[PDB]
C-alpha cells in the first residue's frame, strides 16, 4: 500500500518511471480519506477543550523555548509544529477565520472535525464522498438562511454602547481577562468607536496602538485617547511635564544640512575655514530660532540630533524628543491634529499639533521612561496600554483585546447578531433536520450528518462546564422545539436560566456565517482529496 | 539610450542651476532624438541593447513600435529580411538604411507570444517555417527532417 | 547600539 | 483520540505533546521545585545560595535575592519559566517580595494540585481564588496605616521598613548602621524617585561596617596633568561638548590646497578655533570643568595654563549625577555665559580609598545625588551587599512615593488568610474548599518563615491564627526568641504596595498556570 | 523492500546477442589451439594452479588446463575431452 | 476595473483620504523622493553659500516635480518606482493619494 | 490502525502484481514452444550448465520468489 | 525532578512496529557478530 | 613565589570556598599588602573549628554571632597589646621592613632592600601630615641581568625607551621638554589634500615642507631645550626624518614613543609641563635637570636615567635586577610587600610584636 507500484518489470529489465520512486509513499482510495479524517479528528479533539467560558488554556513552547500561554485557537494552531498536511489545512482554516472575522477561530476547527467524523461513518456505508460534500453544502446553505432568519439587529450608535459592551463581554468571557471583563470590554468598544469611519466603512487597526508593559496590575489597563511613546525628553534637565503643548512634528534631524548627492566642499584658506565654522554655528542658531518663532512649546523629531541642538533646546525652554519612530510620528501628528513638516523653513503656526498634556511616565525601580501624549481636542488615534504581572498575561491580554476589537469591527460592518451558547447551532441543526425530512432519501443522510456535526458545539460547551453533554443538549433542544425561542443555549456559567437573550450572550451573525461557510468548504476540499504522494 | 563616454562619465556640478537643469536637459535631448527618429517615418525601432525608461516613454508618446533582440545573429537576420542597416548610433536612418516590412504585429500562437515581421510578397531574403506539434521531441525530429 | 551621541538603542 | 496516541503521526521529528493529567503533573512539579528552591532564603533566618556558572567565565555568585536566584538558572519547565518571569517582574515593580511571591505561587499551585486530586474542576478553583483574592485585598487595604503627615513618625516608619527589608540579607550583622545609611541616602533624594542618582561604589578590603554614605559626592575619574589637584569654593561647569579634535559637522568638507603653507595655516586656524572654544568656556568664570566626552591634549594644556580642573570622560550618568548634586546645567554651547547655571561645592580634592584615587566633592550645594562606598572581605560579599542595599533603597523609595505601611512578620498574611477563611465559611460549594486552600497557602507562608528559623512552626502559626481570630490584628512572629508579639510595638513594618503586589502577582500567576491543560513543544533547533 | 519475480542475482539475456556470444566464444576456443596443429606445430607452456608445469602441444592437454566462464567455452572443452577419450586423436582438428 | 494590495505606505499616509468620487489618476514611472541626482554625479563647491544653494536646489527639484504632479489636477498618484515619505506628506497635505512600488502589470 | 508487522497490498495493485508475475513466468519459456523453438543455457553460478528445452526443467531450476510465479512453476 | 516511576504505558504498544523493525536488523547483525566471535578473537592470540 | 595572594591567584582553584579565600587574599593585599598568607590560614582554621562546632548541634547563626563577639574582643586585645610609633623613628621602619622581608627569597639581600624600601616610601610622602601612600608614585623597573645586589634606588626618572638620536647619549644641565604634537609634514584634522597642477608646485611643496619642519625645530631650540621627549603618536608620524636630522644637527637628544599613561608621572618627576602646540612652547614649560644620560647594563640592555632635578617632587624609581626572570619577579613582589608594610605603618601608627606572639596572646 505504498512505494507506488513496485513491479520493476514485466520481463526482467529495469522499469523506472518516477525519480526516486523507491523512496516515495502513496495512499489511495478510502485509506487516504480515513487517514485524513482521523488526523482532522485528532486536531479538533485537541482543540475542543479550549471552547467556552470554562475552556482551559493551552501552553505552547516554540523551538527557542519561549512559553506562550493562550486560549486563541488560531494562535494555538499557528504555533503547533505539525507535519501532516491535513493538520496544516486545519491550521490555515483557523488563520482564515481569524483574518476574515477575528473571532470563533476555535469553533471552526471543532465543526470541521465533527463534519469529518460524521463523513467517516457515511463513507463506511458506501456513499461517494462527493455526495457527502454536496449534502454538506446544501445543509450549510439551509443553516445560513436560518441564521439570517433568526438574526437580531442592534444599535451601533455612540450614545448607547450597551449592546456593543455586551457583545465585547461575550467575546472576552472565554479569555483570561474575564477578571477585568467589563473594563476590558468597555475600553475595546471605546477604542473601536473612536477610530472608525462611521458611514459603515472600515476600521483601520493601524490607528489602534496596542502596547503592553509588564508590572502594575491587569486592572491598570487603560485607553489613552492619544499616543503613548517609548521615548523620553532628550536633555535630562528638561521638564518632565508639558501642559497645553503646541507640538511641532519634524522629520529633519537637527543637524547642519547635507545634500543627498555625492558632494565635496573645498576649504582653500583660513577665511574659508572661519566662514564654514560661522556657517555651522548660525545654522544651529537659525534652526532653533525658526522652531521657536512659531510659538511651539514642544518639538518632536524622527531622526535624532546632536549636542548643540540639545543644549539650545534646553536653553530656549523647548522640550523635545528624538528618534521617534515613523509610525509613532504619524500617530502623534494624527492625534494632535498637526502636520508633518520635513524642514524648519516650512514650519508655521498652523502646522503645530495641540495636546492638552505631554508627560513622562516612570515604571517603578526600572529606569525606563515612556512619554504619553493625551488630552487632545478631537484625537482620531487611540492607544491601549496593558499592564500585568508577567509577559505571558500581557500577550494573552493583547490577543484577547484584539479579538474584542475585531468583534466590534464586525459589528460596525454588520449590525445583525445572534445569541451564542450553542443556541444558534441548536436552532440551525433543528432547521437542517426539518429540511432533510422534506428531501429525497439519498442526501438525507448527509443532511442529518451535517445537523449532528452542528450539534457538537453545545455538547462541547456542556462537557467543558461539567454537565452531561447528551442530556443537557437533548433537554435544550426539546425546550427550543416546544416554545419557539432559538435563544435557548447551554448555561455554561450556571446562572440558572438557558435564555441567552436574558443572559446577554451575543455573537455577530457574520461570525457564525463565516464559521459555517469555511468549515463546509474545507470539509469538502478535504473529502475530495484521495491521493497522497509524500516523499 | 543616450550614448555615454567610454572612458569615465562623471557629472560635475558647481552651481545650483546646473543641478536643477541637468535632468531636464537630458530629458529634452532624449525627446529630441526620438522625435528626429520618428520624423523620418520610422514607426518601428529594433534595438540590440537595453531600452531606457525615458526612451520607452518617448517612443510610446510618438506611437513607435519597439522590439528588443538580444542575439546579434537575430539582428543581422532581421536586417537581411527587411533590408535595413544596423546603425551604430542613435541617429535617424537615411533613406536607404530604413528597412520596410509589409506587416509587423504581436500575436500569440498557442501559449507563446511572438513578434512577426510578415512580407506579403512571395519572395524575400529569409523565410521561416513555423513548426507545430504535441511534443518537443517530435518537433525536433521534424526540424531535422526540414534540415 | 546606534546614536553614540545619546548612548541609547534607537529604532 | 489524542494528538499523540493516534495511529497516524501528526508532528515533526522531536515535537512533543502532554495531555491533561501529564501537563498538570509537569506544571505542578516545576512550580513546586521552583518554590522549594527559592524558599529557605526567606525570613530573618533565611540562608544564601551559591550560583556556579557552567560557562567559560564560571562566575561565582552567592546571594539571598529570590529574583537573582531564579534568573541565573537553567529552566526548561515552562511553568517554572512563568514563575521566574513573575519574580523578575515583581523585582522590577518593587525591590522586595520576589521570594514571597514565588513561594506564595508555589503553595497555591500545591493546593491546586491537591484540589484537582480531590476531583474538583480547575475553573471552580479559579473562581474561588478570585473571590479569596478580592477578600484578602480588601482586608489588607483596610489594615493599612499611613504616617505620611507626621515627619518624625514617617522617619521612624522608614527606619523600621529599612530594618525589616535588611533583616534577611547579609547586612543584618550591621543592620542598624546600614539602616541609617539607606534611610539617609533615600531622604537625600528630596522626594525624587531617581534611584540612578544613588551611586554604589564597591572597593575591596575592610570590614562591612566600614561602608558609609559620603556627605558629598565621589567620582572615579582623573584630573588633567597640569591642572590643580585641589580647589576651594569651586564653581562647577558641566558640559557635553566634543573637545576632542573638534571638527565641523559638515561631513562633506575637505581641505584642497596647492601648497603645504596653506595646510599649515589651516592647522593653525584649527588650533585657534580650539583656543577660542576654551576661552569661551573660561569666560563663564569657573574653577572646574566636567566634560562628558574625552578632553584632548591641547584643551587640557589650555585649562592647566588657566588653572582650571578638567575632568574628562564622565559618562551620561556621571554628568547627570554631578548636575543633581551641584546644581549645574549640562551645557553644549557657550555663546551665552549668563544663561548657564554653574554648579558649586565647598571643596574638591583627591581621596585615597583602598588603593585607588577618587575625586571628592565636599559641601555640595544641592546634594540630590548620593554615593555609597562598600567595603567587604570578598567580591561576593560586595555584590551581595550591593544587592541588599539596592533592595532597601527601592523599598524606601516606594514608601516615600506611597506612605501606606502594613505590619510584617506574618501579620499581614495571617490577617488576609483570616479574612479569606471568614468569607469561605459562608460560601456554599467546592469554591469554599478552594478558598480554604488559598487561606492555607497564606498560612503556609509564615509557616515557612518559622521553619527557616527552626522554631516550633505549628504552635506559632496556631497561636497567630488564634490571636487574629480573637481580634488581635497586630500579632506577628517575634523572631528574636521564637514567640508571637505585637508588630506595632516591636517595629516590623513593610510597604503596603510591596505586599499588595506580592499577593496580586502570586494569585495571577497561579491562575495563569492553573488554566493550562495541554503543553505542546515544537521541535527545538538543537 | 523490493519485490521481484526471480531472484536478485538471476541474470537473463536472449536474442541475436546470445548467438553471437556463443559463436565468438567457440571461435576464441578454436583460436587458442589453432597453431598447435600439424607436423610444424609449436609447443605451449601451461602453469598449473598447484604449481606444476605442463609443456605440450596436445589439444586436450592444453584445453583441460584452461578455466573459462562462458558456458559455450565449457561445451567446447567438454567436446575436446570427448574426442580425446573416444578415439585418442584428432583433438585439435575437432 | 483594477484592484491591488496596499504597497508599503510611508509615514503620513494615514492622513490621506481613502475615498474619492471622481478622481484623476496620475500613472507615473518616477521615483519621488530626495536622492542623488545621478549615480556618477558629483558636486564640487568652495563656499557655504553654494552649499546652501545646492541643498535648496535638491529640495526645489523634488518640490517642482511634486508641484507639477499637483497642478496636473490628479487626486490619485500611482508610481512604479518608490514614493518617499516627503512626497507622501506633501500629497497628504493636499488631500491627495499616493501609492509607490506598484507592480508593473 | 492495523499495527500488523508487514506490508499490505489491496485491490488492483496486488492483482496487477500477480498478473505481472504470471506473465514474466510465461515469457521465460514462451520462446521454447513449437518446432521452431530454441533451447536455453542455464548456469547455476557454480559452473554447471543445463542446456534444456523442457519447460518443467527450466521452471524447476530457476529460483523464484513471488507466490503466483511459484504457483505456475508447480503447475 | 520527580515521577521517576514513568510506567511508559501506552507508548510501546503504539510504537512496537518500529521497535521490531529495528530489532530485526539488530538480530540479523547479531548472528553475524556472534558467529565471527568464535574465530576472530577466540584463539587469535594463542 | 612565596606571596600567598599570588599563590592563590596563579593556581585555578575550583571550589567556591577556595575562590572566596582567593578573594580574601586579594582584599588583604589591597588593604594591607602583608599577611596575605596568614589570613587564609586563620579562615581555614576557623572553618575547621566550625566543623566540630556543627557536629555538636550548634546553629551556624549562633557560631557566626559568637565569632563576631570573639573578633571584637580580639581587636580590643590586639589594640591594647600594640605600642605607638613615630615616622621619625627610622630604626623601627627598618626593623619592620626587614621583618616583612625575612620570609621572602630576598632575605640575604634585605640589608640593601630594607633601607631602599624605607627611603622609597619616605621620599614620596610628607611625614608631618601624610595619612596614606600612593604606591603608584614609586615606579619599579625590572631589568634582566646582574644580581639582586645591583638593585638601585634612582631619585630621578628612568626611561626604557631608546634614544632615537645617534651620537648624543649624555647631556649635562639638560632642559627637558615634553612634546604632545608631531614634528612631521603639516596635516589638519579635516581631510587634507595637496593638488599639484604644474611642475613648479612639486619643488614648491618640497621646499615649503622643509621650511615648516625647520621652523618647528628652530622654535623648539630657541627656548634652550636640549632633551626632547615626544609622546607616542598614532595616525600621524610623531618624528619625521627631517625633524630628527635637524634636531641632531642642533644638538638635541630625542626620545620618542613616550607612552601616554606615563605623561603624568614624568611631569611629577622632572617638573616638565607638557606642550601640545608649538605656539605655547616656551622655556617656562621646560624641566631642568642636572644630568640626562643613557647607560648600558653590561650588555643586558640600555636605560635612560634623568638623575638630579630642580624640583624633585614626591617621586622615586627603583631598578630591580637579577639573574633570571623568576627571581626578578619574586624580588619585586617582595619589595612591594615591604613598601606595603611601610604604607600600613604610615596609615595607622601602631606597632606590635611578631613571631606568633599576637596569636598566642590572642588565644590565651
Ligand atoms: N457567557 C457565556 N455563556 C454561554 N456560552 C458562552 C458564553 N461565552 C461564550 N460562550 C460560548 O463559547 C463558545 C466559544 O467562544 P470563545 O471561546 O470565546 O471563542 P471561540 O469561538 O474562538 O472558541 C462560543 O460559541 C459561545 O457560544
Ligand atoms: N525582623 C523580622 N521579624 C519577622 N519577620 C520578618 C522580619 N524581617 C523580615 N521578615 C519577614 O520576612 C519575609 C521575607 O522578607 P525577605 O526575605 O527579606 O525579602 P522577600 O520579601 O523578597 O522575601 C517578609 O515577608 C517579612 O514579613
Ligand atoms: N625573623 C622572624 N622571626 C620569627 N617570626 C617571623 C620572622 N619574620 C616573620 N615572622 C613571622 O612570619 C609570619 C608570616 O610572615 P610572611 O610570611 O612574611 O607574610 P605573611 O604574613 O603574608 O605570611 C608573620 O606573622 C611573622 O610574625
Ligand atoms: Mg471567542
Ligand atoms: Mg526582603
Ligand atoms: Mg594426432
Ligand atoms: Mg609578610
Amino acid at each position: 500500500a505504498s512505494m507506488g507500484t513496485l513491479a520493476f518489470d514485466e520481463y526482467g529489465r529495469p522499469f523506472l518511471i518516477i525519480k526516486d520512486q523507491d523512496r516515495k509513499s502513496r495512499l489511495m482510495g478510502l485509506e487516504a480519506l480515513k487517514s485524513h479524517i482521523m488526523a482532522a479528528k485528532a486536531v479538533a479533539n485537541t482543540m475542543r477543550t479550549s471552547l467556552g467560558p470554562n475552556g482551559l488554556d493551552k501552553m505552547m513552547v516554540d523551538k527557542d523555548g519561549d512559553v506562550t500561554v493562550t486560549n486563541d485557537g488560531a494562535t494555538i494552531l499557528s504555533m503547533m509544529d505539525v507535519d501532516h498536511q491535513i493538520a496544516k489545512l486545519m491550521v490555515e482554516l483557523s488563520k482564515s477565520q481569524d483574518d476574515e472575522i477575528g473571532d470563533g477561530t476555535t469553533g471552526v476547527v471543532v465543526l470541521a472535525g465533527a463534519l469529518l467524523e460524521e463523513a467517516e461513518q457515511l463513507l463506511d456505508r458506501g456513499i461517494h464522498p462527493i455526495r457527502i460534500a454536496d449534502g454538506y453544502e446544501q445543509a450549510a446553505r439551509v443553516a445560513i438562511e436560518h441564521l439570517d432568519k433568526i438574526s437580531d439587529s442592534v444599535l451601533v450608535d455612540i450614545k448607547d454602547t450597551e449592546p456593543l459592551i455586551q457583545t465585547a463581554k461575550t467575546t472576552l468571557g472565554s479569555k483570561v481577562v474575564n477578571s477585568c471583563h467589563r473594563q476590558m470590554a468597555e475600553i475595546a468598544v471605546n477604542a473601536v468607536l473612536t477610530v472608525a469611519d462611521m458611514e459603515r466603512r472600515d476600521v483601520d487597526f493601524e490607528l489602534i496602538k496596542v502596547e503592553g508593559k509588564v508590572g502594575g496590575r491587569l486592572e491598570d489597563t487603560k485607553l489613552i485617547k492619544g499616543v503613548i511613546v517609548d521615548k523620553d525628553f532628550s536633555h535630562p534637565q528638561m521638564p518632565k511635564k508639558v501642559e497645553d503643548a503646541k507640538i511641532a512634528i519634524l522629520t529633519c534631524p537637527f543637524e547642519p544640512p547635507k545634500p543627498k548627492t555625492k558632494h565635496k566642499l573645498d576649504v582653500t584658506s583660513v577665511e574659508d575655514y572661519k566662514a564654514l565654522q560661522k556657517y555651522e554655528k548660525e545654522k544651529f542658531e537659525e534652526m532653533i530660532q525658526q522652531i521657536k518663532e512659531t510659538g511651539a512649546n514642544l518639538a518632536i523629531c524622527q531622526w535624532g540630533f546632536d549636542d548643540e541642538a540639545n543644549h539650545l533646546l534646553l536653553q530656549n525652554n523647548l522640550p523635545a524628543v528624538r528618534w521617534v519612530g515613523g509610525p509613532e510620528i504619524e500617530l502623534i501628528a494624527i492625534a494632535t491634529g498637526g502636520r508633518i513638516v520635513p524642514r524648519f523653513s516650512e514650519l508655521t503656526a498652523e502646522k503645530l499639533g495641540f495636546a492638552g498634556l505631554v508627560q513622562e511616565i516612570s515604571f517603578g525601580t526600572t529606569k525606563d521612561k515612556m512619554l504619553v501624549i493625551e488630552q487632545c481636542k478631537n484625537s482620531r488615534a487611540v492607544t491601549i496600554f496593558i499592564r500585568g504581572g508577567n509577559k505571558m498575561i500581557i500577550e494573552e491580554a493583547k490577543r484577547s483585546l484584539h479579538d474584542a476589537l475585531c468583534v466590534i469591527r464586525n459589528l460596525i460592518r454588520d449590525n445583525r447578531v445572534v445569541y451564542g451558547g450553542g443556541a444558534a447551532e441548536i436552532s440551525c441543526a433543528l432547521a437542517v433536520s426539518q429540511e432533510a425530512d422534506k428531501c429525497p432519501t439519498l442526501e438525507q443522510y448527509a443532511m442529518r450528518a451535517f445537523a449532528d456535526a452542528l450539534e457538537v458545539i453545545p455538547m462541547a460547551l456542556s462537557e467543558n462546564s461539567g454537565m452531561n453533554p447528551i442530556q443537557t443538549m437533548t433537554e435544550v433542544r426539546a425546550r427550543q422545539v416546544k416554545e419557539m425561542n432559538p435563544a435557548l443555549g447551554i448555561d455554561c456559567l450556571h446562572k440558572g436560566t438557558n435564555d441567552m437573550k436574558q443572559q446577554h450572550v451575543i455573537e455577530t451573525l457574520i461570525g457564525k456565517k463565516q464559521q459555517i461557510s469555511l468549515a463546509t468548504q474545507m470539509v469538502r476540499m478535504i473529502l475530495k482529496i484521495d491521493d497522497i504522494r509524500k516523499p | 539610450d543616450g550614448m555615454i563616454t567610454e572612458t569615465k562619465g562623471t557629472v560635475l556640478i558647481k552651481t545650483a542651476e546646473e543641478l536643477m537643469n541637468f535632468s531636464k536637459g537630458e530629458e529634452n535631448l532624449m525627446d529630441a532624438q526620438v522625435k528626429a527618429i520618428a520624423d523620418t517615418g520610422a514607426n518601428v525601432v529594433v534595438t540590440g541593447g537595453k531600452v531606457a525608461d525615458m526612451a520607452l516613454h518617448y517612443a510610446n508618446k510618438y506611437n513607435i513600435m519597439l522590439v528588443r533582440l538580444n542575439s546579434k545573429w537575430d539582428l543581422r537576420r532581421l536586417c537581411k529580411t527587411v533590408g535595413a542597416t544596423a546603425l551604430p548610433r542613435l541617429t535617424p536612418p537615411v533613406l536607404e538604411e530604413m528597412g520596410h516590412c509589409d506587416s509587423v504585429y504581436l500575436s500569440e500562437v498557442g501559449d507563446t507570444q511572438v513578434v512577426v515581421f510578415k512580407h506579403e510578397k512571395e519572395d524575400g531574403a529569409i523565410s521561416t517555417i513555423v513548426l507545430r506539434g504535441s511534443t518537443d521531441n517530435l518537433m525536433d525530429d521534424i526540424e531535422r527532417a526540414v534540415d | 547600539v546606534w546614536d553614540m551621541r545619546s548612548g541609547q538603542c534607537v529604532q | 483520540a489524542s494528538l499523540s496516541l493516534a495511529p497516524v503521526n501528526i508532528f515533526k521529528a522531536g515535537a512533543d505533546e502532554e495531555r491533561a493529567e501529564t501537563a498538570r503533573l509537569t506544571s505542578f512539579i516545576g512550580a513546586i521545585a521552583i518554590g522549594d528552591l527559592v524558599k529557605s532564603t526567606l525570613g530573618p533566618k533565611g540562608m544564601d545560595k551559591i550560583l556556579l556558572s557552567s560557562g567559560r567565565d564560571a562566575s561565582l555568585m552567592v546571594t539571598n535575592d529570590g529574583a537573582t536566584i531564579l534568573k541565573n538558572i537553567g529552566v526548561d519547565n515552562p511553568a517554572a519559566k512563568v514563575l521566574v518571569d513573575m519574580s523578575r517582574v515583581q523585582d522590577d515593580e518593587v525591590g522586595d517580595g520576589t521570594t514571597s511571591v514565588t513561594v506564595l505561587a508555589a503553595e497555591l499551585l500545591r493546593e491546586a494540585e491537591s484540589l484537582i486530586a480531590k476531583k474538583i474542576h480547575p475553573q471552580t478553583i479559579i473562581a474561588g481564588w478570585r473571590e479569596a483574592t478580592k477578600a484578602a485585598r480588601e482586608a489588607l487595604l483596610s489594615s493599612a496605616v499611613d504616617h505620611g503627615s507626621d515627619e518624625v513618625k514617617f522617619r521612624q516608619d522608614l527606619m523600621n521598613i529599612a530594618g525589616t527589608t535588611l533583616s534577611s540579607k547579609l547586612l543584618t550583622h550591621h543592620k542598624d548602621h546600614f539602616t541609617k545609611l539607606a534611610v539617609e541616602a533615600v531622604l537625600r533624594l528630596k522626594g525624587s524617585g531617581n534611584l540612578e542618582a544613588i551611586h554604589i561604589i564597591k572597593k575591596l578590603g575592610g570590614s562591612l561596617a566600614d561602608s558609609y554614605l559620603d556627605e558629598g559626592f565621589l567620582l572615579d575619574k582623573k584630573i588633567g596633568v597640569n591642572q590643580p589637584k585641589r580647589i576651594e569654593n569651586a564653581k562647577i561647569l558641566i558640559a557635553n561638548t566634543g573637545m576632542d579634535t573638534d571638527k565641523i559637522k559638515i561631513f562633506g568638507s575637505r581641505v584642497r590646497v596647492d601648497s603645504t603653507a596653506k595646510v599649515a595655516e589651516i592647522e593653525h586656524a584649527e588650533k585657534e578655533k580650539m583656543k577660542e572654544k576654551v576661552e569661551r568656556i573660561l569666560k563663564h568664570g569657573i574653577n572646574c570643568f566636567i566634560n562628558r566626552q574625552l578632553i584632548y591634549n591641547y584643551p587640557e594644556q589650555l585649562f592647566g595654563a588657566a588653572g582650571v580642573m578638567a575632568i574628562e570622560h564622565a559618562d551620561f550618568a556621571g554628568v547627570e549625577r554631578l548636575a543633581l548634586v551641584t546644581g549645574g546645567e549640562i551645557a553644549s554651547t557657550f555663546d551665552h555665559p549668563e544663561l548657564v547655571k554653574l554648579g558649586s561645592c565647598k571643596l574638591i580634592e583627591e581621596v585615597m580609598i583602598g588603593e585607588d584615587k577618587l575625586i571628592h566633592f565636599s559641601g555640595v550645594a544641592l546634594g540630590e545625588a548620593c554615593t555609597i562606598v562598600l567595603r567587604g572581605a570578598t567580591q561576593q560579599i560586595l555584590d551581595e551587599a550591593e544587592r541588599s542595599l539596592h533592595d532597601a533603597l527601592c523599598v524606601l523609595a516606594q514608601t516615600v512615593k506611597d506612605s501606606r505601611t502594613v505590619y510584617g512578620g506574618g501579620c499581614s498574611e495571617m490577617l488576609m488568610a483570616h479574612a479569606v477563611t471568614q468569607l469561605a465559611n459562608r460560601t456554599p460549594g467546592k469554591e469554599a474548599v478552594a478558598m480554604e486552600s488559598y487561606a492555607k497557602a497564606l498560612r503556609m507562608l509564615p509557616t515557612i518563615i518559622a521553619d527557616n528559623a527552626g522554631y516550633d512552626s505549628a504552635d506559632l502559626v496556631a497561636q497567630l491564627r488564634a490571636a487574629h481570630s480573637e481580634g488581635n490584628t497586630t500579632a506577628g512572629l517575634d523572631m528574636r526568641e521564637g514567640t508571637i508579639g505585637d508588630m506595632a510595638i516591636l517595629g516590623i513594618t513593610e510597604s503596603f504596595q510591596v505586599k499588595r503586589q506580592v499577593l496580586l502577582s502570586a494569585a495571577e500567576a497561579a491562575e495563569v498556570i492553573l488554566r493550562v491543560d495541554n503543553i505542546i513543544k515544537a521541535a527545538p533547533r538543537k | 523492500r523490493p519485490v521481484l519475480v526471480l531472484s536478485q542475482n538471476t541474470k537473463r539475456e536472449s536474442g541475436r546477442k546470445v548467438q553471437s556470444g556463443n559463436i565468438n566464444a567457440a571461435k576464441t576456443i578454436a583460436d587458442i589451439i589453432r597453431t598447435c596443429l600439424g607436423p610444424k606445430s609449436m609447443m605451449k607452456m601451461l602453469l598449473d594452479p598447484m604449481g606444476g608445469i605442463v609443456m605440450t602441444n596436445d589439444g586436450n592437454a592444453i584445453l583441460r588446463e584452461i578455466q573459462v566462464q562462458h558456458p559455450a567455452a565449457k561445451s567446447m572443452i567438454e567436446i575436446s575431452r570427448t574426442q580425446d577419450e573416444e578415439v585418442g586423436d584428432g583433438t585439435t582438428s575437432v | 476595473g483594477v484592484a491591488f494590495k496596499k504597497t508599503f505606505s510611508y509615514a503620513g499616509f494615514e492622513m490621506q483620504p481613502k475615498k474619492y468620487h471622481n478622481p484623476k489618476i496620475a500613472l507615473l514611472n518616477v521615483e519621488l523622493e530626495l536622492k542623488a541626482e545621478k549615480d556618477n554625479a558629483e558636486i564640487r563647491v568652495h563656499t557655504v553659500e553654494d552649499y546652501q544653494a545646492i541643498v535648496d536646489a535638491e529640495w526645489n527639484i523634488l518640490y517642482d516635480k511634486l508641484e507639477k504632479i499637483h497642478h496636473s489636477g490628479a487626486k490619485v498618484v500611482l508610481s512604479k518606482l518608490p514614493i518617499g515619505d516627503v512626497a507622501t506628506q506633501y500629497f497628504a497635505d493636499r488631500d491627495m493619494f499616493c501609492a509607490g512600488r506598484v507592480p508593473e502589470e | 490502525p492495523l499495527s500488523v508487522f508487514g506490508d499490505r497490498s489491496t485491490g488492483e495493485t496486488i492483482r496487477s502484481q500477480n498478473v505481472m508475475a504470471a506473465a514474466s513466468i510465461a515469457n521465460i519459456v514462451k520462446s521454447s514452444l513449437g518446432p521452431v523453438g530454441l533451447d536455453k543455457m542455464l548456469v547455476d553460478d557454480i559452473g554447471d550448465v543445463t542446456i534444456t528445452n523442457d519447460g518443467a526443467t527450466i521452471l524447476k531450476l530457476l529460483e523464484v520468489e513471488h507466490p503466483a510465479a511459484k504457483v505456475l512453476c508447480e503447475l | 525532578l520527580a515521577g521517576e516511576g514513568i510506567s511508559v504505558n501506552t507508548g510501546p504498544k503504539g510504537v512496537i512496529n518500529d521497535w521490531r523493525r529495528f530489532k530485526q536488523l539488530e538480530t540479523e547483525q547479531r548472528e553475524e557478530q556472534c558467529r565471527e566471535m568464535e574465530r576472530l578473537i577466540k584463539k587469535l592470540s594463542m | 613565589t612565596n606571596d600567598g595572594a599570588t599563590i592563590l591567584k596563579q593556581m585555578q582553584v575550583l571550589h567556591p570556598a577556595a575562590r572566596m579565600l582567593v578573594e580574601l587574599s586579594k582584599a588583604q593585599d589591597i588593604e594591607a599588602g602583608d599577611g596575605t598568607t596568614s589570613v587564609v590560614i586563620i579562615a581555614g582554621s576557623l572553618l575547621d573549628s566550625c566543623t566540630k562546632l556543627l557536629q555538636k548541634g550548634i546553629h551556624p547563626t549562633i557560631i557566626s554571632e559568637s565569632f563576631q563577639k570573639a573578633l571584637e574582643k580580639g581587636i580590643e586585645i590586639l589594640t591594647d597589646m600594640s605600642r605607638p610609633v613615630e615616622l621619625s623613628d627610622r630604626e623601627t621602619l627598618l626593623n619592620s621592613a626587614t621583618t616583612s622581608l625575612n620570609s621572602k627569597v630576598v632575605s640575604q639581600y634585605s640589608s640593601l632592600l630594607s633601607p631602599m624600601s624605607v627611603n622609597a616610601v619616605m621620599k614620596v610622602i610628607d611625614p608631618a601630615t601624610a595619612t596614606s601612600v600612593d604606591l603608584r608614585d614609586i615606579k619599579i623597573v625590572k631589568k634582566l641581568g646582574g644580581t639582586i645586589d645591583d638593585c638601585e634606588l634612582v631619585e630621578g626618572l628612568v626611561l626604557t625607551q631608546k634614544v632615537s638620536n645617534s651620537g648624543i647619549t649624555r647631556v649635562e644641565k639638560a632642559k627637558i621638554g615634553l612634546i604632545q604634537f608631531c614634528l612631521s609634514a603639516p596635516k589638519t584634522d579635516m581631510d587634507n589634500q595637496i593638488v599639484v597642477s604644474d611642475y613648479a608646485q612639486m619643488d614648491r611643496v618640497l621646499r615649503e615642507e622643509r621650511a615648516y619642519i625647520l621652523n618647528l625645530v628652530k622654535q623648539i631650540k630657541k627656548t634652550g631645550c636640549n632633551v626632547l621627549l615626544i609622546q607616542k603618536s598614532i595616525l600621524r608620524d610623531a618624528l619625521s626624518d627631517l625633524a630628527l636630522h635637524f634636531l641632531n644637527k642642533m644638538k638635541i637628544m630625542v626620545i620618542k614613543d613616550i607612552e601616554r599613561e606615563d605623561i603624568e608621572f614624568i611631569c611629577k618627576t622632572i617638573g616638565t609641563k607638557p606642550v601640545a602646540h608649538i605656539d605655547q612652547f616656551t622655556a617656562d614649560m621646560l624641566g631642568s635637570a642636572e644630568l640626562a644620560e643613557e647607560v648600558n647594563l653590561n650588555g643586558s640592555g640600555k636605560l635612560l636615567k634623568i638623575t638630579g632635578c630642580a624640583s624633585p617632587g614626591k617621586t622615586v624609581t627603583i631598578v630591580v635586577r637579577g639573574s633570571n626572570k623568576l627571581v626578578i619577579e619574586e624580588a619585586e613582589r617582595s619589595i612591594h610587600d615591604a613598601l606595603c608594610v611601610i604604607r600600613c605603618l604610615v596609615k595607622k601608627r601602631a606597632l606590635i610584636a611578631g613571631g606568633g606572639a599576637p596569636e598566642i596572646e590572642l588565644a590565651l
